[PDB]
RNA sequence: GGCCAGGUAGCUCAGUCGGUAUGAGCGUCCGCCUGAAAAGCGGAAGGUCGGCGGUUCGAUCCCGCCCCUGGCC
């Protein structure tokens, strides 16, 4: 999770240590921490409350203390002498909530099972429950990007405040502020395995605190606030300074330690028991702690029980390390533990605050629970000891944020900017130097130092400067031509959707289709929505289908549907390629490499229709969709195209046998169309005499043609004639074969008759074409026109049989 | 008065007429347009976009990954792979817009779907600045959103640019509503391409459609975008 | 930024009507000689009022045109009188349309810009140029083939052309009967967007069609383009779930009433839940009375946000005929 | 095979379709389309030029 | 990962811990009616009650698992 939660009070605290007498108001804050790059989800404040809300002391109703002598009566949580806060009779709960009544942390809106049980000393029986509460703030609920991980505390935000406010800032992990313990010898006994990824691993010892003792009222509310519920001060203070300085800490038993601590990878098959006393089956991949006995604690995830610090424990050992953050991220995600110190972790946590954040619990634990902290120390600093964790210097321009940003900023504008995010700037003529800080390991390049100039002095200051135009070359052929197929089709009745590509579950079932059918060869996806439905779409007819039914089942029975996008038709089994360097371009041939192992995706168009094509009227009753309304889409499609296209009569489930077209360019096969067959209208569904169309778009060639027409003056001759064909002979055919045979002179053919009978002959059919000849240079002659008619007729008779009709 | 449309007109898909717009918008200013393969190789999905080895978006629970498992394809969860196609292929300088089909792992309610429609722009050049690519956005938003359109960027990150942004539509037809994303093109991706960092730079950006045409219009339940009722697309008109 | 609005749409206005069956024509602004008296315009129609040419090709063609009719028409006898008989033809061009006599401005000094009000000068002293949007008809409008012997072209057609138009344009528009040469005064409707009038359609005048050397039953339509404005519609439809309601209502009104007309008072009357509504009889029986006729419409009623009952649809049925009988006298049929 | 389509196909004038294609090359490299009357002042039409 | 609460006709939803869901509203069909319609009146069609199994002479209703939704986390 990427959620990082804390008052204004504690993180105004820490501003105006450098800053003093710095407030501002919640909103203007808000303003500012999403102007540098901070996005705020909710700004929520506590409370509120008023009139009689008090604490009082308890002595399963029980006299309350209200103060001053008052005393007043009214569940598991609290007991005898802890002092509680109640709203007294008359109560103004959030919101409207109106004997007495012990309050919790939700009923006040504060925090998340019991009530609320102030610690002894936290307030005099009697304050104010709104002053000791602290209503009056605010809490911040900040959705902190991946690449800024040292904003995972307060240190961070409270630095990144400063910036934004050009302020001087005090590190809460300096040693000014944190006063290094002695060093007097080693803490515990440790070994490490190099091999594990982890940079530092610091401990400290405090003995002898008291187990009775309980975290004060402001580090409990603190982390309340924080989204943490308080447990003991060993744990308090660990997961405070987790929350102030982002070096999360884990206090261990320091008498339920046996033997030499070794951080270790796991074993297969090897379960430790985490602190919430929960079995983890662990990988070879991971990172523990363990010593001559069980496990201590997975390695920046969380602690196990064998170490847990209990209700009574007095010798505790506090640990500090900084563990790799691809290592914790692996692992925390493997087993569901999102933790609050493997959120850090996997993010980068300062490696150089260790023994400082070390030394603040140290310090911490044994104010509030009366210990005595050992001056032992155990640091280890990898092998060789590192003592500088400064990444490496970055070189660029001086002048390189100006130019990104197309903004002439103030001269030391870059310099002054990188030196407060914590950076070590030295100038070497018109060439910076940059050190980033130990918390930065996101600068790594110029880049990353733009932004930091960019987001610190506000985008608001870049201007609006339009780029020249370059010469661009504007839609593509193919692109024209699917906004020319989509304006034909729309204005011939068919209204787009948008398919979708996972198909329904056994389409292919219901349609009928054979094992060996190329469209059922598709591609699985691992983690679909619906686990019925993990194909994806070899064919833009199922989804379309789908939507036919979706409008006939809501009282839309005359529809028209069409839509143009891709299908997946994979070649061969999912089979990948292999990580290719980053570092440098892909030659072609790992290029060509990547598009073989990606399935074929040509783009189809396709159109269902169902019900009436024609609307009723004034004009008539409306007629029903045919087959030929799916022709004629083809038709639409080709005209939209520039291109022939020729159908010839096909077997191709799911369209009905003796109604269905296979369309061809030139010689191509480029998709079918017609009725769909009866018994997958049944199994589907679908409305009787449902219609389909699907094409190629990939398939059809785009053409560019040149037309030059040569109108000609001279009168026009009109015949027609009548030609006996068996019946299945397609009309195209006669209409191909007459056109070839009566030459140049044929200006037009059209056919307007089909005429079956008794007077033609079984099995037969006559066809009347309608024939315009014209010649370009001189008027023809009847027996002109008669010859090239009786061309065409012998013609026909040589290519589809044809008889002259008698 | 008679009715006299035998043949009523039908209606392109207000996402498609969306797109078509955007693209004639850009077409106008020197751009032109890119297609991709939906179904994409993690290397031009992830890898070239200077996505991490264990970054969470890898896993199954954000992205459409291709059976079986570890197979390093998946359903692009955005078009950013179809520029780093064009960035390989064609020569610079590089001004592609690119509208296909995304797909993510949020369900389908009333303001989130799975199957949605983004535009990506990306232009790499010598000398290209943030500014280009705030007027590019505003020019972007001025053609959609009426002549008072503005635009506002705020720091954020992406994995494929630095330094980062998002982008706010301001539009007097309703304040301030969340856009896209923005930035100028990481180095990293440009060395991915076989490009100088140094000579050349470029910024990008991206915007979902579904949620374009949700805010502008004022469409309440954007499931009605995706299931494809002709109730919903025939007030939209027949079309260009 | 691209293309204009203006721009924009003539090109969907010509994608339209080229893929409904027109053939586009380049008009020409010279209108052929005494064709205002071949039309039977009075003295004093504003159409007269052209621009001439001092010096054209052809001195019996001196004026510009005001309509794209002329053109049209002339190009429309081309077709025809060659064989082409069933042609439907348009074009979209400008027309010349002078609001005073030809007044001249002074020479205006180049070595300096002209002042705006001297740019303002020079643009009032030129005649109305608006683009117009035209379309002729005659013959078949379906050709005959394997369906049928087809259907030759009505005043319908040049109605549908006026709603291709409009839809293209991304309009609405409204016909209304006028009497408007060169039409036929009992098949001409004038359209309108809004409350502006764009412009005319229908069949021509019988006589027009004899003195001109017209096919018979020729129709024509002519818009205005500048009068219709540029609309950029932000629909947001709210698809309901929840099922509808079929009814049909017939009254009965007399002849003269449009049927439009009735349609608008049963909308107006059926309220919200009226989905959509749809003429689909005009009977003229004589069980229905002279001079009148019974219209039966297919209404669909369906709630956003329950399901209806039958009395909850005939509810808006009942107000959607009260609607009409206070609107149009319309009765119901019985 | 039979003929299907009722409504005959038109055509738009190849000259508006040069035109329009000429407009389209010329925008895509970021220019403008401007329009003017036909009947035009001579200041403008000579003078000017 | 927890008990729950839900998936039921074409659409929107009621209802039963075992033999009939005498399911509702709207949608579909027939008759009277109309030139043809609708309404009205009078008749009907249509669900394998989330899937695969388990018990039972018999399962929408009880055991188990899962598919998908909310809830509250
Ligand atoms: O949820 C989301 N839908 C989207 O399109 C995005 C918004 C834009 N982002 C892509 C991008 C980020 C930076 C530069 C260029 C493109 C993705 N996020
Ligand atoms: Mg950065
Ligand atoms: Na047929
Ligand atoms: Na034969």
């Amino acid at each position: 999770s990427n959620a990082m939660r804390l008052p204004y009070s504690w993180l105004r605290e820490v501003v105006a240590v450098g800053a003093s007498g710095w407030d501002v108001t919640p909103g203007e804050l808000e303003q500012t921490l999403l102007r540098i790059g901070h996005e705020v989800e909710e700004v929520i404040p506590l409370g509120p409350v008023d009139g009689p809300v008090t604490v009082g002391r308890v002595a399963r109703a029980c006299a309350v203390d209200i103060g001053d002598r008052q005393y007043r009566e009214i569940a598991t949580n609290f007991a005898v002498g802890d002092l509680v806060v109640v709203a007294l009779p008359g109560a103004t709960l959030p919101g409207g909530f109106t004997d007495g009544m012990i309050c919790s942390a939700a009923e006040l809106n504060l925090g998340a099972s019991g009530i609320l049980v102030l610690p002894p000393g936290a307030a005099e029986p009697g304050a104010d429950g709104a002053g000791v509460l602290g209503l009056d703030d605010v809490v911040f609920h900040l959705a902190i990007t991946p690449d800024r991980g040292y904003c995972m505390s307060v240190r961070g935000l409270a630095r990144e405040l400063a910036c934004a406010y050009d302020l001087d800032f005090v590190d809460p992990a300096s040693n000014s502020r944190v006063p290094p313990l002695p060093i007097e010898g080693p803490a515990w006994p440790l070994t490490v395995q190099p091999e594990t990824g982890v940079r530092r691993f610091a401990l400290r010892p405090v003995i002898g605190i008291d187990p009775a003792a309980v975290s004060p009222w402001w580090l409990q509310r603190r982390l309340l606030l924080c989204g943490i519920r308080a447990t003991c001060p060993a744990v308090d203070v660990t997961n405070y300074v987790m929350l102030e300085l982002g070096h999360p800490m884990h206090a261990h038993d320091r008498n339920r330690i046996s033997g030499t601590l070794g951080v270790r990878f796991a074993r297969s098959g090897e379960t430790a028991v985490t602190l919430d006393g929960i079995e983890r089956k662990l990988d070879t991949a991971d990172v523990l702690i363990v010593d001559d006995a069980a496990t201590a604690a997975i390695g920046g995830v969380m602690g196990a029980a064998s170490t847990e610090v209990r209700a009574d424990s007095t010798d505790v050992l506090l640990e500090a390390a900084i563990w790799d953050p691809a290592a914790v991220s692996r692992t925390q995600r493997r087993l569901h533990l999102p933790s609050e110190a493997a959120r850090r972790y996997e993010r980068t946590v300062d490696p150089a605050i260790s023994v400082a954040a070390l030394d603040r619990c140290a310090r911490l634990l044994a104010d509030i629970a009366g210990g005595e902290v050992s001056p032992t120390l155990t640091d280890w600093r990898g092998d060789p000891p590192c003592d500088d964790w400064s990444p490496p210097p970055i070189r660029m321009g001086v002048d390189v944020p100006d130019r990104i940003a197309g903004v002439a900023y103030p001269q030391g504008t870059t310099a002054r900017r990188l030196a407060q995010i914590g950076a070590v700037v030295t100038h070497d003529g018109d060439t910076l130097t940059v050190t980033p800080p130990s918390w930065r390991p996101d600068l790594r390049q110029p880049a990353d130092l733009v932004e930091e100039v960019l987001r610190l002095e506000g985008l608001e200051v870049i201007p609006s400067v339009l780029p020249p135009a370059p010469a661009g070359r504007g839609l593509t052929a193919g692109q024209q031509r699917r906004r020319t197929i989509g304006r034909s089709l729309a204005l011939s009745g068919y209204v787009e959707i948008l398919p979708t590509p996972f198909l329904p579950a056994g389409v292919f079932d219901l349609w009928g289709l054979e094992a060996d059918d190329s469209r059922r060869m598709t591609t699985r996806v691992l983690n679909p929505l619906e686990a019925d439905r993990p194909q994806l779409a070899t064919t833009l007819l199922p989804a379309l289908l789908e939507a036919l039914v979706r409008n006939v089942s809501r009282g839309l029975v005359d529809v028209a549907l069409f839509a143009i996008a891709q299908v997946v038709q994979p070649t061969e089994q999912t089979r990948g390629v292999g990580l290719i360097p980053v570092d440098r371009r892909p030659t072609d041939d790992e290029i060509a490499m990547l598009d073989a192992s990606l399935p074929r995706q040509p783009q189809h168009v396709a159109a269902v229709l169902a019900g009436l094509r024609e609307p009723r009227g004034p004009w008539g009753p409306g007629r029903p969709v045919e087959a030929a309304d799916a022709f004629e889409a083809v038709r639409i499609i080709a005209r939209a195209s520039r291109v022939d296209v020729t159908l010839r009569p096909a077997q191709y489930l799911p369209w009905h046998p003796g109604r269905c077209a296979q369309v061809f360019v030139g010689e191509s096969s480029v998709g079918h169309a017609g009725q769909l067959h009866p018994a997958v209208i049944e199994r589907s569904g679908l409305p009787k005499g449902t219609c389909a169309v699907e094409l190629n778009l990939d398939a059809i060639p785009c053409s560019a043609p040149l037309p030059a027409p040569r109108v000609s003056p001279y009168p026009a001759v009109f015949q027609d004639v009548s030609l006996v064909v068996a019946a299945d002979i397609p009309a195209q055919a006669v209409a191909d074969a007459v056109r070839a045979g009566a030459g140049d002179l044929l200006e037009d053919i059209a056919l307007f008759d089909v005429f079956t009978g008794p007077q033609i002959g079984e099995h037969r059919k006559s066809l009347t074409f309608a024939l315009r000849f014209r010649a370009p240079d001189r008027t023809l002659t009847e027996d002109d026109a008669s010859a090239a008619r009786d061309a065409a007729v012998q013609s026909a008779a040589e290519r589809v049989g044809a008889v002259l009709r008698g | 008065t008679l009715p006299s449309t035998r043949v009523p007109a039908g209606a392109r898909h207000p996402i498609i007429m969306l797109a078509e717009h955007v693209a004639d918008t850009f077409i106008a200013m020197g751009w032109e347009l890119a297609e991709g393969p939906e179904v994409e190789t993690e290397q031009f999905n992830f890898d070239a976009l200077n996505f991490p080895a264990d970054h969470p978006a890898r896993g199954e629970q954000d992205t459409f990954y291709i059976a079986p498992e570890d197979s390093r394809q998946l359903l692009r969860t955005h078009t950013s792979p179809v520029q780093i196609r064009t960035l390989l292929a064609r020569e610079l300088p590089v001004y592609i817009i690119s509208i296909g089909r995304t797909f993510r792992t949020d369900e389908l309610d009333a303001t989130h779907t799975p199957i949605f429609h983004q535009v990506e722009g990306l232009a790499v050049d010598r000398g290209l600045s943030m500014a280009h690519l705030r007027g590019t956005l505003d020019a972007f938003a001025r053609a959609e959103f009426g002549p008072s359109a503005r635009t506002r960027i705020r720091p954020h990150f992406f994995p494929f640019t630095e330094p980062s942004a998002e982008v706010d539509v301001w539009f007097a037809n309703k304040a301030w509503v969340e856009w896209g994303g923005c930035g100028m093109v990481h180095p990293n991706v440009l060395r991915a391409t076989g490009i100088d960092p140094d000579l050349y730079s470029g910024f990008a950006f991206g915007m979902g459609l579904e949620r374009t045409l949700q805010f502008r219009n004022g469409i309440p339940d954007m499931r009605d975008m995706v299931e494809g009722d002709v109730r919903f697309s025939l007030p939209f008109g027949v079309g260009a």
